[PDB]
RNA sequence: AACAAACUCCUAGCCCAAUACCGGACUAAUCUAUUGAAACAUAGAAGCAAUAAUGUUAAUAUGAGUAACAAGAAGCCUUUCUC
RNA sequence: ACUUCCAAUCAGUGAAAUUAACCUUCCCGUGAAGAGGCGGGAAUAAAAAAAUAAGACGAGAAGACCCUAUGGAGCUUUAAUU
RNA sequence: CGAUGUUGGAUCAGGACACCCAAAUGGUGCAACCGCUAUUAAAGGUUCGUUUGUUCAACGAUUAAAGUCCUACGUGAUCUGAG
RNA sequence: CACAAACGCGUCUCAGAGAUAAUUAAUGAUUUAAUCUUAACCUAAUUAACUCAUAAUAAAUCCAGCCCUAGAACAGGGCACA
């Protein structure tokens, strides 16, 4: 949300002003693929209430995310935007997609793919067997032990 | 340009209001009488039955009430739900509709042409149908299709099945909140000063405001209500009528949408039923004129005797 | 306020000063009397340094009416037509000599807001910012994720 | 209950101009055909009604004055005549009612 | 709740009602064309078609006699109805009278008026909306189709 | 009374607004705004921040430029804290006194 | 949900509100130039 | 690091906040003494200045076209009916 | 349940308390200690007619309770003067 | 204090859980039945009468149970005025 | 129950899947035993909420007039054979 929600204010062109109508469109794919960092799934709830009494409605992160596959990344754009009018002008410029399934339509306008914010690191099973080899044995284990 | 209002009686002459009656009425009949083959017209394929599968409904016209007595001596009322004239309209694709189930519309009784929109008249004359009242949509499994136009008859319904009903229930205008949501009210001759049938206490003193939720006095009776769990009881052939027990939403001579129930307990109860629909023609034998649930009484039968 | 008031862009009349300066001063006309008390101002402006304000400015004409009035009055008449009403009612010798030159310094244009303290023509040398003046050019022109046709 | 502050002339002006208080104009206005007058489709020519109605009243002016009485009433039907007219034959048997204007041109005879 | 009421409330309640169209029933027999208001009007309709009905039975039945001894309060139209009205409705069965929208009263009220007369009645007709004559140019298209239907069928 | 107030905030609003210029043009080429402007004071150019934006916007190649000294000059800095602090001052970090 | 009794910066009562490790800095970079000032004050 | 004040530098100056009380310099509009004569000057005098007293008089709104008020019917027009 | 007077629509005449300006939302927190206006967040095309009275510390009477005032008066007496 | 109308009931109830009932479970000086005690859960429910102005309390009958408390000890521009 | 209706004292109908808290059990390491695991993988018994399957709603643009089991007004349903 940190990066997206300076493409959508404008805040990296140097033509920047609020009242202009400087915006660009983001495009989030993936977005059920989300990694929240800690034991945030189970601890962060998003809450809402319906307005009707008894209508004050507490869910999980993993919950929401597990009905509404956008709605973690969604709101959490939404609340870092600012205040004023223009973030509903603004957030329909915004579009989320699940997965890689991406209509014709809006494959084509793209430019320019921003690089990820966080470097994913790879499992055992991803590693050569050329870095095996190269990373040094720290310890011998004795040869009567049973693993 | 302010062009006048007119309607279709406006520049008629006295010599040909009633040819133009004529015209509409010999239209409506050649038409109808020409949509009585359903599987002599190109029908589209007809599956077997399969678990999870959903038929169609239809449109029938509400008549009144009888009683109804059973073998074991007890008293039940039935509503008599006549089916007019009944006629698949449109069909849905699934991925166009809802994307889970296919979407086929069924219309009303017959009305009039002259007191329709364009684009509803221009509709039906394509299909080749005369004007319907009402029109519903139904939510249908891939597997029980029905070509557009296709008739359909009473006889889709066989006794001892269980129905819902959905209608329009009786307008009551703009109701009081004591008949409206049933509040007690304050009492009548203990010094009680111009307050009888108020509500009273809307909410409390430290909000400061009205709940949205909070029952007001408003409109009352004019909504869709669907009743669930009616047995049917006696199918009539030739007039088209359907027995279905207990009480109906909506006034007499009104249009009540008709399905199979969705309770959990009715799941699966359409395997020894016609599927996707009853049709005449097919079967090529004629069927009793009332079809009977096994537990009534019919009136030519000898008198109940508990021996 | 400035919401109250309009406003204009740093202009000048003709471009002026770019090839040659032109005093865009043209004309002034004293309105004077010959008794009253308040017009002793302008009659002592009138006798000193009206002769040698001529000398200095030779591109303005000066006319002096000395006709029975309660209110000296100066008005001053630019080259782009505007016309600036000023009174001298009962001021110093030297407070005349600084407002008649004041009023030849000014350009003429009207006395409200400017927007900007500068202004420019053709100010986008070497090239103006778009937003794809710092992005490379991809092999092909490929969009992101798009699918070669070979 | 009293009103707590004085309504601004901004918010009067959207009340009182609102679509709904406004006049509707009407679109079933017709010219008559006999008299060229104005009318509406499904209501009476005014001016042809009241043109029958004048008429009326002098037709039942003369009944009164050929029945004294306050309970006199005749027991056959009525024919009404005009000047230059005769009963006839199906006419006989009738009350006569004599009229000297001429017999009006909207007025048939059987 | 209103549902299936066919009557309406007039006057200063159900005794008043009958009285408000007992006089107005007496002006119309007397004088075989009245004017008054459309809602009052409309319900008078009902009552003298009924009351010809009553005519036709006969001067001798003595529950027509007691039925228009209580509606006709002026006792010299009685003979009126048994030998005029009755006799001369004897084809038709419920064709006896007819009304009309007369334009809105000039006077303050501004109420919807309406005209109601018996037929053939000794006056002058009042101006009938008259149909679109056969020649008019809808018509004759029209008249094309029921030749062409009636040569054929 | 709220126009003075304002007047007063004119002056910091427009220096609010032209550092977001800066900071937009200084993260184009991948460098941050406080590492752009210490860097570029090191250099002994004194351009207050009004200029620096218009240069963002209406010189996108003297932009570069100036980022690509201010880059120059911090890869220097720390060149002389990861050494044993006596090498010689770099061929940019050199400070000219005039006296 | 949860109040602080009476106002928020007096009483027996008060705001939680830690020290940052920015005012840790603030009072150091004071205390170093307080510890120069009674150095050249000394001699 | 950075961003950040009525603080402090920079460019020009007419070169530093305020409630009760106290000090000073100017001044709108009247009349009079002399000037002035498309509306002023130096003086001498006062019924000498109203965004605020549930202020006074007069006029306007809002609440509001809202609360509330009245004529028994038909006709031949003033005669018969209903109470 | 049903009638009449009210009621709602149409036509005529047409008043009152009240009103700083209002382009007059909800929640938690703050605050002269109970916020439509502040702070952090939410909601949000604009108007009309008909209803219910939680809030605007609603409208009405310069609080009748209570205290103060070297402010009054009525009543009683073993107050003072007479 | 140029007014924040004051007990109880009637109407409508919003909320908390320190739970009276309904659901799951640990312990027992828990064999079973009837109990005592502790953990978890607030979607729904929590009666009708005699006396007192009564809230409270006593008593009769019953219920799965007749919970505690906040809400200007909710609610008089909705009613009651016994106190 | 003196309207062709309204009404109760009368009649009719009332539901599947996921998901959990305390607690219970299997496999097993730090601690080659054992051990339900703010150790991992897999898996089991299990309150109420809650969420959802599912059901209701569905036609842009005849509308003067009359009728209506539709209705304050405005809307809505009928007016071909009736
Ligand atoms: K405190
Ligand atoms: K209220
Ligand atoms: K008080
Ligand atoms: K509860
Ligand atoms: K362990
Ligand atoms: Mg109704
Ligand atoms: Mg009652
Ligand atoms: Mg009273
Ligand atoms: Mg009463
Ligand atoms: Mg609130
Ligand atoms: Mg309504
Ligand atoms: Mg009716
Ligand atoms: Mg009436
Ligand atoms: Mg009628
Ligand atoms: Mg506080
Ligand atoms: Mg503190
Ligand atoms: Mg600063
Ligand atoms: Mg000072
Ligand atoms: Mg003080
Ligand atoms: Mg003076
Ligand atoms: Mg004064
Ligand atoms: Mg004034
Ligand atoms: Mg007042
Ligand atoms: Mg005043
Ligand atoms: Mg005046
Ligand atoms: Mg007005
Ligand atoms: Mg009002
Ligand atoms: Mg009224
Ligand atoms: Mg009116
Ligand atoms: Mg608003
Ligand atoms: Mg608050
Ligand atoms: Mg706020
Ligand atoms: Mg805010
Ligand atoms: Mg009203
Ligand atoms: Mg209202
Ligand atoms: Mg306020
Ligand atoms: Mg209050
Ligand atoms: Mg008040
Ligand atoms: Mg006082
Ligand atoms: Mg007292
Ligand atoms: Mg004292
Ligand atoms: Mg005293
Ligand atoms: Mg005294
Ligand atoms: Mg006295
Ligand atoms: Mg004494
Ligand atoms: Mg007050
Ligand atoms: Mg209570
Ligand atoms: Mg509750
Ligand atoms: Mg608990
Ligand atoms: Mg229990
Ligand atoms: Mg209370
Ligand atoms: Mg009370
Ligand atoms: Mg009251
Ligand atoms: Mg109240
Ligand atoms: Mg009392
Ligand atoms: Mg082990
Ligand atoms: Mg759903
Ligand atoms: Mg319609
Ligand atoms: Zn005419």
């Amino acid at each position: 949300a940190a990066m997206a929600s300076v493409k959508l204010q404008g805040l990296h062109k140097p033509v920047y002003h609020q009242l202009s109508d400087c915006g660009d469109h983001v495009v989030i794919m993936n977005t059920r693929h989300i990694a929240f960092s800690g034991n945030k799934w189970e601890q962060k709830v998003y809450s809402s209430h319906t307005g009707y009494p008894g209508g004050f409605r507490q869910v999980t992160a993993a919950q929401l995310h597990q009905k509404d596959p956008v709605a973690i990344v969604k709101l959490a754009i939404y609340g870092m935007l600012p205040k004023n009018l223009h973030r509903r002008t603004m957030m329909q410029r915004l579009h989320l997609f699940p997965d890689e399934d991406i209509p014709e339509d809006i494959l084509k306008n793209l430019v320019e793919e921003l690089p990820q914010p966080r470097k994913v690191p790879r499992r055992l099973d991803e590693y050569t067997q050329e870095e095996i080899e190269a990373f040094p044995r720290v310890w011998s284990p004795p040869e009567d032990y049973r693993l | 340009h302010g062009k006048s209002v007119t309607w279709w009686d406006e520049h008629l002459s006295e010599e040909n209001v009633p040819f133009v009656k004529q015209l509409v009425s010999d239209e409506n009949k050649a038409q109808l009488a020409s949509k009585l083959c359903p599987l002599k017209d190109e029908p589209w394929p007809i599956h077997p039955w399969e678990p999870g599968s959903s038929r169609v409904g239809l449109i029938a016209l509400k008549l009144g009430m009888m009683p109804l007595w059973t073998k074991d001596g007890q008293k039940h009322v039935v509503t008599l739900l006549q089916v007019q004239d009944c006629h698949v309209l449109k069909y849905t694709p699934k991925e166009n509709h809802n994307g889970r189930m296919a979407a086929l519309t069924v219309g009303g009784k017959t009305v009039s042409h002259f007191h329709k929109s364009a684009s509803i008249l221009e509709f039906y004359q394509e299909l080749g149908l005369p004007p319907k009242q009402k029109v519903k949509i139904f939510n249908v499994t891939e597997n029980a299709v029905i070509k557009p136009g296709t008739p359909l008859y009473a006889a889709h319904f066989r006794p001892g099945q269980y129905v819902d009903v959905t209608a329009k229930t009786i307008g009551k205008g703009f109701q009081g909140v004591m008949r409206r949501w049933g509040f007690k009210g304050q009492p009548a001759t203990h010094g009680q000063t111009k307050t009888h049938r108020r509500p009273g206490a809307i909410s409390t003193g430290d909000v400061a405001r009205v709940w949205p939720g909070t029952k007001m006095p408003g409109q009352l009776g004019n909504i869709d209500r669907t009743a669930f769990g009616l047995k049917v009881w006696r199918i009539n052939t030739k007039h088209n009528i359907i027995y279905v027990n207990g009480s109906v939403p909506g006034h007499k001579n009104c249009l009540v949408k008709i399905k199979d129930s969705k309770l959990p307990a009715y799941k699966d109860f359409c395997k020894n039923l016609p599927f996707p629909t009853y049709f005449p023609d097919g079967d090529e034998e004629a069927l009793p004129e009332d079809l009977y649930d096994e537990n009534v009484c019919q009136p030519g039968a000898p008198s109940i005797t508990f021996t | 306020t400035a919401r109250g008031t309009a406003s204009r862009f740093l202009t000048s009349v003709l471009h002026n000063g770019l090839g040659r300066y032109v005093q865009q001063l043209q004309r002034l006309s004293f309105s004077l009397s010959r008794d009253a008390p308040s017009s002793r101002g302008a009659r002592e402006f009138v006798e000193r340094e009206v002769t040698d304000f001529a000398r200095r400015n030779p591109g303005v004409v000066i006319y002096v009416n000395p006709r029975p009035c309660c209110v000296p009055r100066v008005v001053a008449e630019y080259l782009n037509g505007a016309v600036r009403e000023e009174s001298i009612h009962c001021k110093s010798v030297e407070e005349i000599a600084a407002l008649v030159q004041k009023l030849a310094d000014q350009s003429g244009l009207d006395v409200i807001r400017i927007r900007k303290p500068f202004h420019t023509d053709s100010p986008s040398i070497q090239g103006q910012w778009h937003p794809f003046t710092n992005k490379p050019t991809t092999l092909g022109g490929l969009r992101p994720r798009e699918v070669q046709d070979p | 209950a009293a009103p707590k502050n004085r309504r601004s002339i901004e918010v009067n002006r959207c009340r009182r101009r609102n679509p709904q208080k406004l006049i509707k104009v009407k679109n079933n206005i017709d010219v008559c055909p006999e008299c060229g007058h104005l009318k509406q489709k499904h209501i009476l020519c005014g001016y042809c009604y009241e043109k029958v109605r004048k008429e009326t009243a002098e037709i039942r002016r003369q009944m009164g004055k050929q029945e004294g009485g306050p309970f006199r009433a005749p027991t056959t039907e009525t024919v009404v005549l005009y000047s230059g007219e005769t009963p006839s034959e199906q006419d006989q048997g009738k009350r006569i009612i004599e009229r000297e204007r001429k017999r009006p041109s909207w007025f048939t005879q059987n | 709740i209103s549902h299936g009421r066919v009557f309406r409330r007039l006057g200063l309640g159900p005794e008043s009602r009958i009285h408000l169209l007992q006089n107005l029933l007496t002006g119309l027999v007397r004088h075989e064309r009245i004017e008054a208001s459309w809602a009052r009007v409309d319900e008078l309709r009902g009552y003298a078609e009924k009351l010809i009905d009553y005519g036709k039975l006969g001067d001798t039945n003595e529950r027509a006699m007691r039925m228009a001894d209580f509606w006709l309060t002026e006792k010299d139209l009685i003979p009126k109805l048994f030998q005029v009205l009755a006799p001369r409705f004897q084809g038709q069965n419920g064709g006896y009278t007819r009304m009309l929208q007369i334009p809105n009263r000039n006077e303050q009220d501004r109420a919807k008026m309406a005209v109601i007369e018996y037929k053939g009645n000794c006056l002058p007709p009042l101006p009938l909306p008259r149909r679109d004559s056969n020649l008019t140019l809808l018509n004759q298209l029209l008249q094309g189709l029921r030749q062409d239907q009636e040569a054929s069928s | 009374v709220k126009c003075t107030r304002a007047r007063r905030l004119k002056k910091r609003s427009l220096r609010t607004l032209w550092i977001n210029r800066i900071t937009a043009a200084s993260q184009e080429h991948g460098l941050k705004y406080p590492a752009f402007i210490i860097n570029l004071i090191k250099c002994q150019v004194e351009l207050n921040r009004k200029v620096l934006a218009d240069l963002a916007i209406y010189e996108p190649k003297t932009f570069k430029s100036l980022a690509a000294l201010a880059k120059r000059r911090r890869e220097e800095g720390f060149a002389a804290a990861l050494g044993d602090g006596k090498e010689p001052d770099g061929i940019f970090s050199r400070v000219v006194q005039h006296r | 949900r949860n109040r602080i009794p009476g106002r928020q910066w007096i009483g027996k009562h008060r705001r939680p509100r830690p020290v940052s490790a920015q005012a840790k800095q603030n009072m150091i970079r004071r205390l170093e130039t307080e510890a120069e000032n009674q150095y050249w004050l000394s001699r």
